[PDB]
């Protein structure tokens, strides 16, 4: 899962 | 002044005629000048961003808009140098920055040497690790240790804050290793909302395995970053005319990364949308059009998320559609339309997103232009609209991905090169803009925005059909 550019998990 | 006529700017084939790429380029030059006068960036919580806000606000006020500059609290994150990681016990070993390990975005700074303690690991192909997801995983965790945590199931932020609440001095998260493609370093974040107070780095899977099996291991971990609690701003304006209960909203983030001026990302969307808004000042829409320039997108969609979450429920229900324009001037562009129907990547937007995608598709096709889908898995400022059930769509010309041979036949350019080789870089300046890409995508932005400003029926129909 992403939130913008980075993976959050 | 022909494009001051409401007859032209009110209709979907009129607005694109009046929205000229050469005028978008002039606005892009202004953003370039702003970056140049402000140390080369337009990043959140910098004078470059403030001057970008001033420019957008003044432009909208001269066009007759009332402008809302909406502040929100924001923890800025800046890496100030490379990290360090070395074993001190049982044997001295120096690990390599950006090969063995990297920072979690939004980590705190730190310099810690401590025993390394694995937390509820589940190794091997096909594992479903929940390492560090529950406070109970830390049942035997000694305060002051470095927590060695495996990626899996829950957010990095949760893993790191659980470890912090268990008294960890630092956190090393290693990639999950459940498949061969989940063993290297990745772009990962603990989130702008991280409050664990301790440093967090990401390591390769094989390093995690070896460390977890190294008796008496101690690691010396150094994270060189700054976090600063501050604020930044969204810029929001709407037409006086049009139904306030059936709002067509368009958005484009106005901030750049710290590394450069962000002329393609996302000066391109910001400037095209600003040109459109100036033209729409004279339009006679049926539905109200709202324009947003988002702050802190590059920090994790902070501004757009704040905007949606802070809307009173009665006001939120008035937004019928959201259109996102994030990177539409890519040097080696392709013609990408958000895959609202999930036909390419299997993720569907909220009801009505298929209709928006279909509108974009039909417009490119009518013009004899090729197009194809791009992913919508919460990569830009539609994310919180997506979470709230609001139909959305958008346009994209490509970023770090590599153009295929087929796409070079379809769109021109160079196969095997990135759509934007200056993505997130110092070189993402005015010279990094393809004006044909700007022409094509600002045309489509204007057509679909105008279309929906006259009728959201294509969206309404999918909403109605979804309800049964
Ligand atoms: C990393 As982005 C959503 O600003 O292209
Ligand atoms: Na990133
Ligand atoms: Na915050
Ligand atoms: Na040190
Ligand atoms: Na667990
Ligand atoms: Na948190
Ligand atoms: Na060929
Ligand atoms: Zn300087
Ligand atoms: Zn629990
Ligand atoms: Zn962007
Ligand atoms: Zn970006
Ligand atoms: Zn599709």
């Amino acid at each position: 899962e992403r939130w913008g550019h980075d993976f959050i998990k | 002044s022909i494009c001051k006529s409401p007859l032209l700017v009110s209709t979907p084939l009129g607005l694109p005629r009046c929205l000229q790429a050469s005028n978008v380029v002039k606005r892009l030059q202004k953003l370039e000048d702003i970056a140049s006068l402000n140390d080369g960036n337009r990043a959140a919580a910098t004078p470059g961003y403030q001057a970008s806000v001033d420019y957008v606000k003044q432009t909208l006020q001269k066009a007759g808009y009332k402008v809302s500059v909406q502040p929100f609290p924001f923890t800025a994150y800046y890496p100030k140098g490379p990290g360090s990681l070395s074993a001190t016990v049982p044997q001295p070993v120096t690990y390599e920055w950006e090969k063995d390990f990297t920072y979690l975005s939004q980590t705190e700074a730190g310099d810690v040497t401590a025993k390394v303690v694995p937390v509820d690991l589940s190794l091997g192909a096909g594992n479903t690790s929940t390492s560090g997801c529950e406070a109970e995983d830390f049942a035997n965790f000694p305060a002051g240790s470095i927590a060695l945590i495996q990626r899996g199931t829950c957010n990095f932020e949760q893993k790191a804050e659980n470890a912090a609440a268990a008294g960890a001095a630092g956190v090393i998260i290693f990639n999950q290793g459940n498949t061969d493609d989940r063993k290297g370093l990745e772009n990962v974040t603990v989130g702008e909302s991280y409050e664990g107070g301790i440093p967090v780095i990401f390591a390769t899977y094989d390093n995690g395995v070896a460390w977890s099996q190294t008796p008496d291991l101690q690691l010396h971990l150094v994270v060189d970053v700054v976090r600063k609690k501050t604020e930044t701003y969204n810029v929001v304006a709407e037409t006086r005319r049009g139904n306030p209960n059936n709002v067509v909203m368009v958005g484009a983030h106005l901030d750049s990364v710290f590394e450069g001026p962000g002329i393609n990302d996302n000066g391109s969307g910001s400037a095209a949308q600003l040109e459109m808004a100036v033209l729409l000042a004279k339009a006679l829409p049926v539905n109200k059009v709202r324009f947003a320039w988002w702050g802190a997108e590059e920090a994790g969609l902070v501004g757009s998320t704040h905007y949606v979450q802070n809307l009173a429920p009665e006001e939120k229900k008035k937004i019928k559609a959201y259109l996102n324009f994030d990177m539409i001037g890519s040097p080696n562009f392709g013609n990408f339309i958000y895959d609202g129907d999930g036909s390419d990547f299997g993720l569907q937007g909220p009801p009505g997103s298929a209709a928006i995608e279909r509108l974009f598709e039909a417009y490119f096709r009518l013009r004899g232009q090729q197009s194809e889908g791009t992913e919508i898995d919460f990569r830009s400022d539609y994310a919180e609209f997506f979470n709230s059930g609001i139909a959305f769509g958008g346009l994209f010309t490509g970023a770090e991905g590599l153009k295929t041979e087929e796409q070079a036949q379809k769109y021109g350019g160079t196969a095997g090169k990135a759509y934007d080789e200056c993505y997130h870089s110092k070189c993402d300046g005015i010279a990094n803009i393809n004006q044909d890409a700007l022409e094509i995508h600002s045309d489509a932005m204007a057509f679909v925005t105008s279309w929906l400003s006259l009728s959201t029926k294509v969206v309404d129909d999918e909403i109605a059909a979804a309800g049964q």
